[PDB]
Parts: C-alpha cells; structure tokens; sequence
C-alpha cells in the first residue's frame, strides 16, 4: 500500500532521513542547507504518520510524486509538468559543474568545536555540501563516506595533535569520493544515454573477472539485480536503490559457496562496511585449467543455432567465459572484443556457410589486445621519463591539439586526470597495468564527455562520446591533430603573473603553467613539442626567479615583457 | 524459444519428387542462413543443402546436385527441399538446421524411395 512506510521501515529512520537530504540536493542544487532540512523533516514526519496507519491520507503516493511536491514548494518549468515527465525533467537539469563557492576547510580547532557543539548539523552538512556538488555520487556509498568522516572527527578529535591526526583523513576521504563520483557518473553515463543492455554487459564482463569459480546463471543473477540497483540511483529513486542494494549485500553473503571465496571477513561487517567491501573485494583465483574458447565459439557448426536461441545469453555466455579467463584485460576491451564477436554473428550467421566466415573471428581479436598493451607501455615509459607533472604537459598538448574547441579549464582538469593514470597505474605489473589504466581513462574520459555535454563545441568530442561507449578511448588516441582549427588571439596577460603567484601551492602553480601552455597551442598549434619546451623551461626559471627577488611585482612584468618577446621570437606574433 | 516443424516426406518409387517444408518459428528467420541435413539408416548423417538469409547463395553435397534445390519464403518463414529424380540412396529423414548445424533438433520427416 504505502511505498514511502515500506521504505522508511526497511532503512530505519536515519538513513531514510540521509537519503532523503541527498535526493533533495542532488536536484535542487543552489538551494540553501536550512530549506532542505526543513523540506526532510516535513517528509519524514509524514512518512511516520503512514508508518503508524498505511491508509492514512497521501500514504498510497508514489516517491515521486510525494518528493518532487515538497521540492516544487522551494522551487521550475519541472514543477508545471506531472510524473513522471517532472522527475525526467528534474534528472535532465543535475548540473555536474555547479557555480558553487569553493568549499574552504577552517582550522582544526574549529571543526573539532563544530564536532562537538553541533555534531548532527554537521554530518548533515557533509551530504548537503557532497550531494549538490555531485549530483550522480552513488547515494548509498555517500552513507558510508558519512560514517567514516564521524569516525575521523570522533577520534583526531581526542588526539594530542588534532591537525596530525585529522588532516591526512579528511584528504584520503576527499580524494577516495572524487574517485567514487568519477566512477558512479560513468555507470549512470551508460545507463542513461547505452541503456541497460549496455551497463549489463559491463556488469557480467566485471563479476565473471571477480567471481570467475561463479556459474554463467549466478553471474546472470548478480547482473540482474545491480542493474536494477543502478538504474534506480541513476533515475533518482535512491531509497530503493539503497533497500535494494542492502538486499543484493545480504543474498551475496547467504550465498558466498555460489559466489566467491573472498567474501568471509566482508560478509562479518556491519550494512555499510560490508556493502562497501563486497564492492572492491578481490579478485577470486580462476578455476584451474580451462578450456579454449575455439571450440563452442569459432571452431561449433552450432554457433547461429545457439545465438537464434537467445541472442544476448549467448553473447553473455562468450562475455563471461572470456572475462572469467582474463583478470589480466581491461573490462572496455572485454566488451570490445564480444561487441566484435556480435557483428561477426549478425553478418556471419546470414551466410549459406556461417563457419566459413567467422572461423577466423580470434584473428579479429589479435590487434585488438596489442593496441591498449601498447599504449599503456609507450605511456609508462613516458611517465618514468617525465614524471607526473611533465607526463599532464605532453598528455595536455596532445590534446590541446586534438580537439581545440575544448575549454581551457576542461582541457587541463582532463589533461591532469589523464595524466594521473601513470602513478596509478604503472608500477603495477603488466597482469594488472591493463584494467587499472584503461578502466581509469575510461572513467576520465568521460568527465570530458559530460563536461562538454551542454555545449558541444568540439564535433570531434561529441563523435567519440556518443558513438561507442567501449571505444571512447581508441577513438580519443586515434584523433590526428585538429587541421582544420583557426588558431585563436594571445592575450599578453597569459605571461604576466603577479607576486601573490609565490604564496600558491604547487598544484596551483603548475596550473596556471598548464593554462598558459594550453594558451599557447591554441594561438601556435603548430608549435613543435622542442619549441614549446624551450618557452615552458623559460616560464619554470622566470617564476623561481621572480619569486626570490625584493621587487617581486617588478620582475615579472619586465619578465612577463621578456617571455613574450622570447616566445614571438621563436613561434611569431 | 526456435520451432522447427518439417513435412512432406512420403514413400515414393526412384524418378519420383517430393517437396519438403520447415515452418521456423521463433527467430528472425530472414537474418539465418539454413540447413536440409539427412539421417540415413548405418550411415554417417550428411548435410544436403545450405541458403544464405537472403536466399542469395545456395549450396549442395555433390551426392544432390542437379537434382534437389533449395529455397525459403522470408514472409512464411518456410524452408523448401524440391527433390527431383529420387534415388534409393535418398532414404533417409530429412531435418532442416539453422546456419549449418549437423545437430538434428526437430521431429524431421521421413523420405523412402523403395526400388
């Protein structure tokens, strides 16, 4: 009868409450911390009085109905349409770069009195500010966040150096959510714009590499069940994505013989831990000794018999017994090589001979595994050579080149993240390099889709996002230097910094190199990788330079003066 | 789930025709190549015939050729065998497969041509 008491009496009253304030500012992003908490103890209330009486008024109401009433009372054209056209139009206005204040951490002694003083207020805070800042952040792992964001404060706050204790926390937790956000946005990305044929693919592709021991009908069954969870936290229906991903957690661990042998210490956790652990669990060890592939999939006269059967479990069957065989693949390159299987199927199994033409579908695959090893090696020889920081300046040129459209700030936040993967990725050996870098770019490339999404300047980023999900990255390598570009104006201001330029970090410093690096290729994009090193070399040693003198102000505007001069010199006007 | 139902299998004399039918049910039948493959009694089964979706390209064992044909109608979604100048060395129950499949996964139909 009443959705909302069903809810309410499966989370309990505080993570309905969570969940509820996370929902509300994921579609209402500008509006005030104070406005939505009242708007979630309205709700809450009201969910009590239909807790306490099922047929009590209002109580029969879809979610929807009963959140996007309370929301229309704060709010715009979404709340002159009806369900379900006003949740769509909700979800269609999440602004993923919100114009928000950049959020500034006071000093510990602060915090830790705001800790004290107003405890529930500021755990509140953290989702408010988290959820109107990441508008796809998975809502049930934002619960955990929330819990592990308590424990830093309950504990550091007792120590004898706070600061020590603390500050090291709040950055790995900082860090660990931009990862989960990056990570959540593409899953919705797949569902929202592939639909759910392309998420369940990456779903059976991903627990075949984990739970390879699993039978193909046990994967199926997982599948089924997270794709219902990530469609419903994609389409904002977070209470039932949060109930039901508590149900898949419990059937998991009612089940880990079927499943996994690495689920024991996960499955002895408290809801949200073990939720949380499950998800990043280990890889399980392959059965021993399996069979090649040839045999039921290229070398079978039945192969178009099994496929008119059912077309998607038989392309499902080859997905999870190709995965299950390579921990070692990128999840994108094990769709890559099914979705090349499928076409081979859909041209092959019309044939008078369908055997002739797909015998040789394993040679198809050669090239296709070489490619990303190749990359990933060719990339990590760069990374040793240059480290970071150089690693972000050749990836930021290269793309700078690629695609000139782009946004300044989006070709260096993307450029940067681009160029992370090195760190992250290759020191690993080269039995895992290729799911950490390649699932990673992945990822980051499609903070570049979405942040182009509303102004597609660039024709070639629109073609690579919206063709091919699982060729994103072939497709964004593959792109030659853009020809066809008109270079724009230089602004002098690029060159001239200013004495407070001392007092940045040097993340910062280097981003306002890595802004007037992607300044320069848009003005000179013929600009030679040598050329372009010469003026960068000469913008490190004017910067360390300027920054040690008495008359800071002075140096750089002479200096400034010099570069541009030097620069126009080299490259031209 | 595919249906594959045969007919027209009967006992004939040699030099006499028969025209087998497969209703397929269950699929795109437009989009599969299809098969005839015989089961012969104390013989090995043979594949006879195959025709691509578009009813194109045909094929045949040489022990049929020039003498059977193989077509499909798309819209009734029916596989067709035309067996002229039947041989005793024709006895056998015929099948229709999807896409070259040896696998008889049908009732199938019964052709003897008795001397």
């Amino acid at each position: 009868k009443s959705e909302v008491a069903h809810r309410f009496k499966d989370l309990g009253e505080e993570n309905f409450k969570a969940l509820v304030l996370i929902a509300f500012a994921q579609y209402l992003q500008q509006c005030p911390f104070e406005d939505h908490v009242k708007l979630v103890n309205e709700v809450t209330e009201f969910a009590k009085t239909c807790v306490a009486d099922e047929s009590a008024e209002n109580c029969d109401k879809s979610l929807h109905t009963l959140f996007g009433d309370k929301l229309c009372t704060v709010a715009a054209d979404c709340c002159a349409k009806q369900e379900p056209e006003r949740n769509e139009c909700f979800l269609q206005h999440k602004d993923d770069n919100p114009n928000l204040p950049r959020l500034v951490r006071p000093e510990v002694d602060v915090m830790c009195t705001a800790f004290h003083d107003n405890e529930e207020t500021f755990l509140k805070k953290y989702l408010y500010e988290i959820a109107r800042r990441h508008p796809y952040f998975y809502a049930p792992e934002l619960l955990f966040f929330a819990k592990r964001y308590k424990a830093a404060f309950t504990e550091c706050c007792q120590a004898a150096d706070k600061a020590a204790c603390l500050l090291p926390k709040l950055d790995e937790l900082r860090d660990e959510g931009k990862a989960s956000s990056a990570k959540q946005r593409l899953k919705c990305a797949s569902l929202q714009k592939f639909g759910e044929r392309a998420f369940k693919a990456w779903a059976v592709a991903r627990l075949s590499q984990r739970f390879p021991k699993a039978e193909f009908a046990e994967v199926s069954k997982l599948v089924t069940d997270l794709t219902k969870v990530h469609t419903e936290c994609c389409h904002g229906d977070l209470l039932e994505c949060a109930d039901d991903r508590a149900d898949l957690a419990k059937y998991i661990c009612e089940n880990q013989d079927s499943i996994s042998s690495k689920l024991k210490e996960c499955c002895e956790k408290p809801l949200l831990e073990k939720s949380h652990c499950i998800a990043e669990v280990e890889n399980d060890e392959m059965p021993a000794d399996l069979p090649s592939l040839a045999a039921d999939f290229v070398e079978s006269k039945d192969v178009c018999k099994n496929y008119a059967e059912a077309k998607d479990v038989f392309l499902g069957m080859f997905l999870y017994e190709y995965a299950r065989r390579h921990p070692d693949y990128s999840v994108v390159l094990l769709l890559r090589l099914a979705k090349t299987y499928e076409t081979t199927l859909e041209k092959c199994c019309a044939a008078a001979d369908p055997h002739e033409c797909y015998a040789k579908v394993f040679d198809e695959f050669k090239p296709l595994v070489e490619e990303p090893q190749n990359l990933i090696k060719q990339n990590c020889e760069l990374f040793e050579q240059l480290g970071e920081y150089k690693f972000q300046n050749a990836l930021l040129v290269r793309y700078t080149k690629k695609v000139p459209q782009v946004s300044t700030p989006t070709l260096v936040e993307v450029s940067r993240n681009l160029g992370k993967v090195g760190s992250k990725c290759c020191k690993h050996p080269e039995a895992k390099r290729m799911p950490c870098a390649e699932d990673y770019l992945s990822v980051v490339l499609n903070q570049l889709c979405v942040l182009h999404e509303k102004t597609p300047v660039s024709d070639r980023v629109t073609k690579c996002c919206t063709e091919s999900l699982v060729n994103r990255r072939p497709c964004f390598s593959a792109l030659e230097v853009d020809e066809t570009y008109v270079p724009k104006e230089f602004n002098a201001e690029t060159f001239t910094f200013h004495a407070d330029i001392c007092t940045l970090s040097e993340k910062e410093r280097q981003i306002k190199k890595q802004t007037a690096l992607v300044e320069l290729v848009k003005h000179k994009p013929k600009a030679t990788k040598e050329q372009l090193k010469a003026v960068m070399d000469d913008f490190a040693a004017f910067v360390e330079k300027c920054c040690k003198a008495d008359d800071k102000e002075t140096c750089f505007a002479e200096e400034g003066k010099k570069l541009v001069a030097a620069s126009q010199a080299a490259l031209g006007l | 789930e595919v249906q594959l139902v045969e007919s027209g299998g009967g006992l004939v004399q040699p030099g006499n025709s028969l025209r087998l039918s497969c209703a397929a049910s269950g699929f795109t039948f437009s989009s599969f190549g299809m098969s005839w493959v015989r089961q012969a009694p104390g013989k090995g089964l043979e594949w006879v015939s195959s025709i691509s979706g578009s009813g194109s390209d045909t094929l045949y064992a040489d022990s049929v050729k020039g003498r059977f044909t193989i077509s499909r109608d798309n819209a009734k979604t029916t596989l067709y065998l035309q067996m002229n100048s039947l041989r005793p060395e024709d006895t056998a129950v015929y099948y229709c497969t999807i896409g070259g499949s040896l696998s008889r996964s049908s009732q199938g139909t019964l052709v003897t041509v008795s001397s």
